[PDB]
């Protein structure tokens, strides 16, 4: 029934890398890291294959889905009782057809091909645990989120979820610390203030004077939407300019981005770090801003904090665009898929840890004779959808 | 008189606040950030640890390098018993070494949820590794609670004889 330019349907073969210590490479109790992608074995072709903080959650051409990783907020929505279940690809419990996933630190949301969300885990404050969709508490199983009107895309910061309606209205929950729910004042930031966690943990529109939206994306701690009239709004935190010049290091406010005002151009895709943002246009070109170390910006050696998002001219035409919590990513037109950050975790895939400042484009063996269909980085791994 | 600057890093509900709480005036050297004064009295005289206790600003305040700079030695804190909480500690290693250099640094894992005796088992892909010098600690019993002090003690001042009293 839903349908959305966000949803996946080219099935496709997972690849991790980077580091695995908690299972989030899906590879066996003893891959602890991987330097070169490396193929995860799932009993289906995969349609989505999404990153979250310390786990990992794949979308079947069939609509099941599976993860792997750390499951202590209860983010794989699935028993892992037995030693190792969490290190390998398991099946989530969820009698329905899913169309899409995304993924945060502890939690994870599933759309039905209804618009119905399903979400687990559990959502995280700078003081712990904060609970779900019911005050300090988690869920180990799939709940569904209570709305009258069909989603038809989710999209998820490390500690929140933002879902768009058939109507074009946004709605968000979780944590709004930073302000990136863009629907609580900045007296109600921590833990909704004296009136208690309700309001952030209750799905609740963003309300603009109404504006209605036709896609949304989150970087870690900030979300951008654009509007029915092509217009870039964006709230959460700033303090390293990622939603450019908002005026504050936590816009609580939803703010017609100036540093984004096109006029020939149309933005198409958003994506972010902790400290970064990368993005691109209808025309194929990527661009980032925000914070410079390590290289997350890929704008070169020597490259500084940008306000303003700024091209990322060593690219090909880009197709898509994801971030790490300190790398970056693009997948070209023709397949191929470069990134560029903090090189650590042997998330870049070069074969070394070290930083990349300039786009590097990714080999090995379980990328010869098979194109990249999509990217999705956490904290510490990357896994790709690729198609032979 | 022997001080040190040591900066305490880590996840909301890691048990920072507790763990300094229970070694214990405070004082503000900047924003969002109180420093917690503790004495330790030692075989080579007494040591004071100036505690930065970052509570999350080095990921959403505007200080920068402010936050690290002159630090003499960290403590990098996470909870083995929710380790989504690990994730940073990459990022948070990369920017002590580049804003402080070679200063000695502890990771330590708290065992939060002292209730699921399995830790035994979430902990030991800790022990391994090697760059960073671990311990496990918990509140309650105040276990190890001393170790990470002890160990920085040891390195800044040059003595592994070194003891508390």
């Amino acid at each position: 029934k839903v349908s959305h330019r966000s949803h996946s349907t080219e099935p496709g073969l997972v690849l991790t890398l980077g580091q695995g210590d908690v299972g989030q490479l899906g590879l066996g109790e003893n891959v602890m890291e991987r330097k070169k992608p490396a193929l995860v074995s799932i009993p289906e072709d995969v349609v989505q294959a999404e990153a979250g903080g310390m786990h990992t959650v794949c979308l079947s051409k069939s609509g099941q889905v599976y993860s792997f990783g750390c499951n202590d907020e209860g983010a794989l929505g699935r028993d892992t009782s037995v030693e190792g279940s969490e290190m390998v690809p398991g099946k989530v419990e969820l009698q329905e057809k899913v169309v899409q996933v995304s993924a945060g630190d502890s939690h994870t949301a599933a759309l039905t091909d209804d618009g119905r969300v399903f979400l687990w885990g559990s959502f995280r404050d700078n003081n712990g645990v904060i609970g779900l969709l019911e005050p300090m508490k988690k869920s180990m199983v799939p709940v569904q989120v209570q709305l009258d009107v069909p989603v038809v895309k989710v999209a998820s910061g490390n500690d929140h979820l933002v879902m768009l309606t058939a109507d074009g209205d946004l709605y968000t929950l979780g944590c709004g610390e930073q302000g990136q729910l863009g629907r609580v004042p900045e007296l109600f930031a921590n833990r909704g203030g004296r009136q208690g966690l309700e309001r952030l943990l209750v799905p609740k529109c963003v309300m603009l004077k109404h504006v209605r939206f036709q896609d949304a994306f989150c970087g870690a701690y900030f979300t951008f939407a654009i509007s029915h009239e092509g217009h870039v709004y964006g709230f959460g935190l700033s303090n390293y300019h990622q939603l450019g010049t908002p005026g504050t290091e936590s816009c609580f406010i939803p703010q017609n981005l100036t540093s984004f005002k096109n006029s020939t151009k149309s933005w198409v895709g958003f994506s972010g770090g902790q400290h970064h943002t990368v993005c691109m246009d209808s025309e194929g070109k990527a661009y980032s801003l925000g914070r410079a170390e390590y290289g997350r910006l890929g704008l070169g050696e020597g490259a500084e904090e940008k306000s303003i998002p700024t091209l990322i001219s060593r690219l090909p035409a880009v197709s898509s665009v994801a971030c790490g919590a300190s790398v970056g990513y693009a997948v070209t037109k023709d397949g191929r898929v470069f990134a560029w950050g903090m090189g650590t975790n042997y998330q870049l895939g070069t074969g070394q840890d070290e930083d990349a400042w300039s786009p590097v484009e990714m080999m090995g063996k379980q990328l010869e004779n098979r194109v990249v269909l999509s990217v999705s980085s956490g904290g510490q791994h990357t896994v790709l959808l690729v198609k032979d | 008189q022997v001080q040190f600057k040591l900066v305490l890093v880590g996840d909301g509900g890691t048990g920072k606040t507790t763990f300094v709480k229970r070694h214990l005036k405070k004082y503000v050297a900047t924003l969002g950030v109180e420093v917690h004064p503790l004495v330790f009295h030692t075989n080579r005289g007494p040591i004071k640890f100036n505690v930065w206790d970052t509570a999350g600003q080095e990921k959403f305040g505007g200080l920068r390098d402010g936050y690290y700079i002159q630090a003499q030695c960290a403590i990098i804190m996470f909870d083995v018993t929710s380790r989504v909480t690990y994730k940073n500690v990459p990022n948070w290693h990369r920017d002590l070494v580049r804003v402080c250099e070679n200063i000695p640094i502890v990771l330590c894992g708290n065992k939060v949820d002292i209730k699921d005796r399995k830790v035994k088992a979430k902990s030991i892909v800790f022990h391994r590794k090697k760059n960073l010098q671990y311990y496990d600690i918990s509140a309650k019993s105040n276990y190890n609670f001393e170790k990470p002090f002890l160990w920085l003690a040891r390195k800044l001042i040059g003595d592994p004889n070194l003891e508390f009293v």
